[PDB]
Parts: structure tokens; C-alpha cells; sequence
């Protein structure tokens, strides 16, 4: 086994050992929501009875929206950040970045948080898209928008039109009914070849085909969890595909460290030497955001 | 293949 111990310290060790060069990060939900941004996958939200829709999940289908894209922007401005601030765990991939570590983060989510963080465009799989470009809906324009410029359209509750050609501009999220990227099946058909480490924070695995990530990686791949709650597991009520051994007398690679990833993030980091370098980062970056609003 | 709730 390439942990010596089923811990934060075990992981801690092998990530400064010569063995662990190539880190792969799964993140979701869980990793933007002390940044306030809610789990658009749990409960939060319903009352949808304002857009007079043919069934609820209409305001995020494509066909939908693309026929009536009034309600999904009307949405965007209830559900849109008065701030994107980027959360330790996203500065703490940063780091990963920084220090040569960081194979690749795939993740589930859509606030573009990684990107203000400094992760690339080149580091990122988004597998369900992201609101930090958006493009005209004809094909033949394609033109790029820039957040700031949905941001405006949606707070002054004007639909976005393309300068160019007048098109609608959709956000670059996946909608229900949209293709998954095709970078997403790319990505891990080369990466999951490489991986060293596997980074799992913020999900609890139930998206696919998201989720079925952790089934990629190489067996000796040790891969550890922050977040709230154990996940990844076999699931009997699916069938009975490698899935997270944590707590059986079986375990040899994953760990589970339970809590805020926040504080998950900041006690790997603690053990790292790194929390020095996370919370000067945290800090400057978080100064400089709020310094602009 | 395309994004799908159910
Ligand atoms: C598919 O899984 C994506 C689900 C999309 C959720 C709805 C979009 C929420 C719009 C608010 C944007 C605020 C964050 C940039
Ligand atoms: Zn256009």
C-alpha cells in the first residue's frame, strides 16, 4: 500500500513523498457553499409558480429555454452571488497548481469560484459547464461574453442579446438536455493514466457520470474525502466499479476526514506546511475581491 | 450522451 496510515497524516506523508506528483481534484457543492452558494442539488429553491412552466425542471432544459429564456435569467437574478469569493479549498488547489501538483480539478460546479482562484482554463474539467463565458446561440457567431456581461444583463433583467447578431447568449453551463463536453470523457481517458492522488472534496458523489471518476483511478490510487459526510461507497440498492473503502477490515487507500471542507482543507494544509502560504493567499486574494467589490 | 435528472 502506498499509505503507510489511513489518515490525514498518512495522506499528508505520501503527498511530500517523491511518489505523489500528479494530483487529481473531484470537487462539487460542498466546496462553495461557506462562499454562499447554495447546493443547486439539494433543497434549497418550488416556488416556480411565477413562470407559468409545463413541468417544474423546464427553467433548466434546453429546449425550454431556448423557446422561453425569460424565467431561467429571472432565476439567475435571485440565485446570483452578491460576491464571488473563492473559499480555502478552492485556494488550496491553488496551491496544488503552484507547487507543480495539479494534474487536473473536475468539478461539478458552475460559480466559476476555481477560475478566480487561478486555476486555468487548461487545469479545469467542468463538467457541467460554467457561467464564466457564455456564447451567442447561433453557431455561426458564437460570440464569447465575459461574466461582468451576463452579470449586467441579469441584475438590470434585460434578456442578453449578442452585439454582433443579436442571437440569445447563453451562459457555458450544461442545461438539461445539453450534450456533457466532450473534454469531460477526454480528459479522463489520459488523466486517470496518471494519477498519483485523488482529492475528493465538497460531493457526495450522486451525479453521474461524475461520480463514476473514483472508479478511474489505478488501485494503488490513494484517494481521500473532505466533506460533511462519507459518500462514494458501494451502493446495494444499485447493484452491490470500484467504490470507496474507508471503515472494512479490506481498507488499504481511502481516507474520510469529516467536516467543513474548510476546515478539512486547513488541517491538510497544517500538515502540509503549507498553512502559512493558504492563509496568506486566502487573504491577499480575498482583500483584493473585496477591494473591487 | 446528455445531461438528464431522471
Ligand atoms: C447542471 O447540473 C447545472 C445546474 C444549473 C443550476 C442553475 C443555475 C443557477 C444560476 C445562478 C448563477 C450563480 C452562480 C454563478
Ligand atoms: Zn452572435
Amino acid at each position: 500500500r502506498l499509505l503507510d496510515e489511513l489518515t490525514l497524516e498518512g495522506v499528508a506523508r505520501y503527498m511530500q513523498s517523491e511518489r505523489c506528483r500528479r494530483v487529481i481534484c473531484l470537487v462539487g457543492a460542498g466546496i462553495s457553499t461557506s462562499a454562499g452558494i447554495p447546493d443547486f442539488r439539494s433543497p434549497s429553491t418550488d416556488n416556480l409558480e411565477k413562470y407559468h412552466l409545463p413541468y417544474p425542471e423546464a427553467i433548466f432544459e434546453i429546449s425550454y429555454f431556448k423557446k422561453h429564456p425569460e424565467p431561467f435569467f429571472a432565476l439567475a437574478k435571485e440565485l446570483y452571488p452578491g460576491q464571488f469569493k473563492p473559499t480555502i479549498c478552492h485556494y488550496f488547489m491553488r496551491l496544488l497548481k503552484d507547487k507543480g501538483l495539479l494534474l487536473r480539478c473536475y468539478t461539478q460546479n458552475i460559480d466559476t469560484l476555481e477560475r478566480i482562484a487561478g486555476l486555468e482554463q487548461e487545469d479545469l474539467v467542468e463538467a457541467h459547464g460554467t457561467f464564466y463565458t457564455s456564447h451567442c446561440v447561433s453557431a455561426s457567431c458564437r460570440h464569447e461574453y465575459p461574466l461582468s456581461w451576463m452579470k449586467e444583463k441579469i441584475f438590470s433583467e434585460v434578456t442578453p442579446k449578442c452585439e454582433d447578431c443579436q442571437s440569445l447568449v447563453k451562459p457555458d453551463i450544461v442545461f438539461f438536455g445539453e450534450s456533457l463536453p466532450a473534454r469531460f470523457f477526454s480528459c479522463m481517458q489520459s488523466d486517470f493514466l496518471k494519477v498519483d492522488l485523488l482529492l475528493v472534496m465538497g460531493t457526495s458523489l450522486q451525479v453521474q457520470p461524475f461520480a463514476s471518476l473514483i472508479s478511474k483511478a489505478p488501485l494503488s490510487t490513494p484517494r481521500l474525502l473532505i466533506n460533511k459526510e462519507k459518500a462514494g461507497q458501494s451502493d446495494p440498492f444499485l447493484g452491490m466499479g470500484g467504490g470507496m473503502d474507508f471503515d472494512s477490515k479490506k481498507a488499504y487507500r481511502d481516507v474520510a476526514w469529516l467536516g467543513e471542507c474548510d476546515q478539512g482543507c486547513l488541517a491538510l494544509a497544517e500538515l502540509l506546511g503549507w498553512k502559512k502560504e493558504l492563509e496568506d493567499l486566502v487573504r491577499r486574494e480575498h482583500a483584493s475581491i473585496d477591494a473591487q467589490s | 450522451p446528455r445531461k438528464q435528472l431522471a
